[PDB]
């Protein structure tokens, strides 16, 4: 194959506007890789350095050869390693390598970058076997100061990648570290080279551990990275802080001296910087510090002997750092609806970490700030204050938080009347941070009313504000209703009323509508009898609303308009599902409404988005109505089969569940729908796409059906006996946790099936007769395996089968089973000790007596 | 005015679902692994005329990687998606970011935590800290409930066009 023809495939793979060309070209490249890897590799290396090929094709040449050399999968990596070693001729190896090194020094940086990636990939394969010994010297020599900017840059880059994926390299580590750090020191190297070095150091941090664990090398390295923080170039600073963060994460242990001697002072200074990017960089450093100190606290709690110890950098710095962080909270975006992440948001995150890490020690500086800005001229100050307060609602102990919440709440609640949108937005959030973390700090008689009033104001305000109030109401209802004398219900009508107002918003701008529906869902989740009239107002509202959305089907408006509508119908269904899973009392009277609406929903096109939700909702409604659901079963049947057949989806499992319930609520009348269900159920389990969870669900539902359906199950009896005989002889997939607990789940579901079958066929012994041996064989496994027999319920079932089966064959047709030793011995084990409850022992008595009659026939 | 957008993330996180919805309004229920990449143009009719994202919907499964980071060539922006229901899909976010920026030097990237409609999140807002470390934009998203449906594209369009006041409606 020509190098030019190969180059055209590569260009076509990503540059062709024709999708069929792209697919074809990628396919042709792939088979060339499989059939003649030697040639593929070689040609790839040539297009890389081919001046006639477009950038994209040359870059792609390097990357895809690399993707045939190294891999995320650990078996593929060994396969690829071996292929390169055995299939590529020594002549081609040198040819490829030489091309890569040339490409690495290209004046076009994106080519050198890709060449850097390919070089690293080849080094992963060859360096562990002491091959490509020339490489280190090349790589280090390209880092020489006299070398041109590009040659140094891509080489440092290549060194980075090389170390990062690494498995000479080790004995060359000093030379690497020096070469990397060299390229970053000296103010007067190129920005790009200095950048490339700092990033190469980052990628290499784990692989230079032994270097980092030497005062000499570590100090040098740390000198350079610290200097780089004080670069005039912003990106170089960002790279430097980037390394500092990683170093703090990786090598916290060694950081105290550098903190004490330099970093402590450098990072206080830069935290003040009037440039937001700079202050951001350094805030992150301190967040990292807090994160690693917080994780240390967890680690000591679970390993109190650990030789690791916190240096308390945060704690020691609160006097300097926290005030400077609080100062950065007043650098918000003027534009109330910017939402772009900035240094103030970074500062807030860092303060929360400071709270969580220093606990109570955070209180003094923050409360001094809050009290002093909570009613200041500037909105920025007012907002920073309520921000600050909410940021410390997690970390300090319950006593402190309660005390200061109690003290500051009147001022906070009062800020809902502010002219500033940002202040109100953050104020509403602050309320929810109080609720979510210290609900019992809000006395029901003297605080909770002021809170509710603040939320109801905010639901009528700008949508950004109303969104937060909804989430805050959710928090309130969650952390309050868990207290036995819950005072929230006293306010349910006021809250449900204001929430509906928000749910009736013209649109869902800034999620104010979707928020409100989520709140309504929660209000319903935590409803009690006391609040039925208001819980009923919810279902009445959303049913009306759902019907309303259905008036105009989607294929009338723009895509955009349809998706906004479908979001609203999804929002409504969340509430409607929760109402049915709590108080069907308020929708049983309009059962036809819901079903009417649900059937309409499932009728129309483009329903796939709600189908499962509606199915889940119907199921739960059906559970309530019991026999009351039969009048729908007809028209619901298509959708039930639709759901059962989706064996890869969880919806099939609740479909199995739905059958369990209607088979049990109806009984002998299920016979009318029995066959169509079973024709599907008998297939499901042997479908190559069936989930794991499906099998035991189905195995057990055969039990349900058989017991309710009786003689009508017989046509399917043999087919089901095959399925749970194969199942009972199935060993664990491996030896792990789930392996056996699933296998037991299967075995318990086989037991459900036989129990249900024996129950169902009480009147029809002739039909069961051929399977007595099969069942007694399963009972042998129960008697054998402790995971089965030691479970009280499983044994009582097993030993109950022994008895019930005997009661069906009073002519000695099966008496040969009752004379076996294991059976006499199994009945005996079940009447012994405590393990087995009284109910089990009394069933074992029944089985013992039935078994004695068999022998005396 | 058009831009190449590469969409990446662990398999089954909802990348194709997200895109197909934006494309046609259809919510795909079945999970069918993407084979290499599906390229589809998305147009948004903004207040400053139409903007077009040529979306490269890449495969998440190693088996079906295709050209893999070969698809990032010339990408002008990206979406990293993870599944909020699956801790491992967030654990791999840093890898997706790395493999991106090694090919696309300096581009705007949005991080999306999909499936927020599902009841019990396994990756709460507390754990989501990567946007913060690498100055990216993060959104909770749900390709099913259409939560923040248009946000990732709105943010990218603004940064790409360089106009903070760009609107979709
Ligand atoms: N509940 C819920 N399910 C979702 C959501 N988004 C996607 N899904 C489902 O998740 C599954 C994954 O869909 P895909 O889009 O094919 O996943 P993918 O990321 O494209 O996978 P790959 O092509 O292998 O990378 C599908 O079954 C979707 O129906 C969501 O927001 N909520
Ligand atoms: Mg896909």
């Amino acid at each position: 194959m020509s190098t030019a023809e190969f180059a055209q495939l590569l260009e076509n793979s990503i540059l062709s506007p024709d999708q069929n060309i792209r697919l074809t070209s990628e396919t042709q490249l792939k088979k060339l890789s499989n059939d003649n890897f030697l040639q593929f590799a070689g040609l790839s290396s040539q297009v890389l350095i081919d001046e006639n090929t477009k950038l994209e094709g040359r870059i792609l040449a390097a990357l895809t050869l690399k993707n045939e050399l190294v891999s995320k999968d650990s078996v593929k990596t060994q396969q690829f390693a071996q292929r390169w070693i055995t299939q590529v001729s020594p002549e081609a190896k040198n040819q490829i390598k030489t091309n890569a090194l040339t490409a690495l020094v290209s004046i076009e940086p994106r080519i050198a970058n890709a060449a850097a990636q390919l070089i690293a990939a080849i080094a992963d394969i060859e360096l562990p076997h002491g091959a490509w010994p020339e490489l280190m010297k090349i790589m280090v020599d390209n880092t020489g100061a006299e070398q041109p900017e590009n040659v140094k840059r891509a080489s440092l880059l290549a060194l980075g990648y090389m170390c990062e994926s690494a498995d000479a390299l080790v004995s060359s580590s000093n030379n690497i570290l020096i070469a990397i750090v060299q390229g970053a020191q000296s103010t007067e190297t190129s920005k790009a080279v200095r950048l490339a070095a700092l990033n190469a150091l980052a990628d290499s941090l784990i692989f230079i551990k032994n270097n980092m664990e030497r005062e000499g090398e570590r100090n040098y390295l740390m000198q350079v990275v610290c200097e780089a923080t004080q670069a005039e170039d912003i990106e170089v600073q960002a790279a430097a802080f980037g390394c500092l963060c990683k170093i703090m994460s990786k090598y916290y242990t060694f950081m105290k001296p550098y903190m004490e001697q330099a970093l402590y002072a450098l990072t206080i200074a830069t935290m003040k910087s009037p440039n937001d990017k700079v202050a951001s960089m350094t805030v992150e450093f301190w967040s990292t510090i807090c994160e690693e100190e917080i994780d240390i606290a967890y680690e000591l709690a679970q390993f109190p002997q650990s030789p690791l110890q916190s240096y308390n950098f945060a704690l020691s710095s609160i006097k300097d750092v926290v005030p400077n962080l609080l100062n950065l909270l007043t650098r918000q975006n003027e534009d109330p609806e910017d939402d772009d992440w900035n240094v103030s948001m970074s500062a807030g995150a860092c303060l929360q970490l400071f709270a969580q890490n220093c606990g109570n020690h955070i209180l003094e500086p923050v409360l001094e700030f809050v009290e002093q800005n909570i009613t200041a001229d500037n909105w920025r100050n007012r907002e920073a204050a309520v921000m600050a307060f909410g940021s410390i609602m997690d970390g300090p102990d319950k006593v402190q938080r309660t005390y200061y919440v109690h003290q500051a709440l009147p001022s906070i609640l009062n800020l809902m009347n502010d002219q500033s949108l940002q202040v109100k937005e953050t104020t509403a959030w602050c309320i929810g941070r109080i609720a979510d973390s210290v609900a019992e700090s809000i006395d029901p008689q003297q605080h909770l009313p002021g809170v509710v009033q603040a939320c109801l104001i905010g639901l009528q305000d700008h949508p950004k504000v109303a969104t937060n109030c909804s989430w805050t109401i959710i928090n309130l209802v969650e952390q309050l209703a868990e207290a036995t004398p819950s005072p929230i219900y006293n306010f349910y009508p006021a809250l449900v009323d204001g929430l509906i107002g928000a749910a009736n918003r013209i649109d869902n701008e800034f999620n104010a509508r979707a928020s409100a529906f989520s709140a309504l869902t929660t209000m319903v989740e935590y409803a009690t009898d006391t609040v039925a009239e208001t819980s009923a107002s919810i279902s009445t509202f959303v049913m009306d609303k759902l019907g309303q959305t259905m008036s105009v089907d989607e294929n009338q408006l723009t895509l955009e308009d349809a998706q906004s509508l479908q979001e609203l119908q999804s929002n409504i269904l969340t509430v409607l599902a929760a109402v049915i899973r709590k108080s069907p009392s308020s929708v049983e009277p309009v059962a036809d409404m819901l079903m009417g609406l649900f059937f309409r929903l499932l009728e129309k096109k483009d329903s796939a988005f709600i189908e499962d939700d509606v199915f889940y909702a119907i199921s739960a409604l059906a559970a309530s109505l019991g026999k009351g659901f039969e009048k729908y079963l007809e028209t619901f049947s298509p959708y039930l089969l639709k759901a059962l057949n989706q064996v890869d989806s969880p919806v099939s499992i609740t479909a199995v569940g739905f059958i369990a319930d209607i088979s049990n609520s109806l009984e002998e009348d299920f016979r009318r729908y029995s066959d169509a269900m079973m024709n599907v159920l008998a297939q499901m389990i042997s479908n190559p796409n069936a989930r794991r969870e499906l099998k035991p669900a189905v195995l057990s539902v055969f039990g349900d059906i058989a017991s309710n359906i009786g003689a009508d199950f017989i046509p399917y009896l043999n087919d089901i006996m095959a399925l749970c005989v194969a199942a009972q002889n199935t060993k664990p997939e491996n030896g792990t946790l789930e392996a056996l607990d699933y296998q037991i789940k299967v075995l318990e579901a086989v037991l459900d099936a036989y129990v249900g079958i024996v129950a169902g066929l009480h009147d029809k012994p002739e039909a069961l007769f051929p399977y007595v041996g099969t069942i007694f064989q399963f009972i042998a496994q129960v008697a054998e395996d402790p995971q089965l027999y030691s479970e009280d319920a499983t044994s009582r079932a097993a030993v109950g089968l022994i008895g019930d089966i005997a009661a069906m064959f009073p002519d000695g047709s099966i008496k040969q089973f009752y004379g076996q030793d294991w059976v006499i011995d199994y009945i005996k084990r079940t009447r012994s000790g405590q393990l087995f409850s009284q109910a089990t022992k009394d069933t074992a008595r029944w089985a013992r007596e039935q078994q004695k009659r068999q022998l005396s026939l | 005015v058009q831009f190449k957008l590469v969409l990446v993330g662990d398999g089954g996180t909802g990348k194709t679902t997200f895109v197909k919805r934006h494309l046609t309004g259809e919510f795909e229920k079945k999970y069918v692994p993407t084979l290499g990449v599906e390229v589809h143009p998305l147009v948004f009719h903004t207040n400053r005329g139409p903007i077009k994202f040529n979306v490269w919907d890449t495969a998440g499964q190693e088996k079906f990687g295709g050209l893999r980071d070969g698809y990032y060539i010339q990408a002008q922006c990206a979406i990293i998606m993870f599944d909020v229901t699956s801790r491992v899909t967030y654990k791999n976010v840093p890898n997706w970011h790395r493999d991106l920026v090694r090919v696309c030097e300096n581009i705007p990237i949005v991080l999306c935590g999909n499936k927020v409609d599902i009841k019990d999140r396994k990756v709460k807002a507390k754990s989501i800290v990567f946007h913060r470390k690498k100055n990216l934009q993060y959104y909770d998203i749900s390709a099913k409930s259409n939560y923040n449906f248009e946000k990732p594209f709105l943010w990218l369009a603004r940064k790409l066009i360089g106009d903070p006041n760009l609107e979709f409606v």
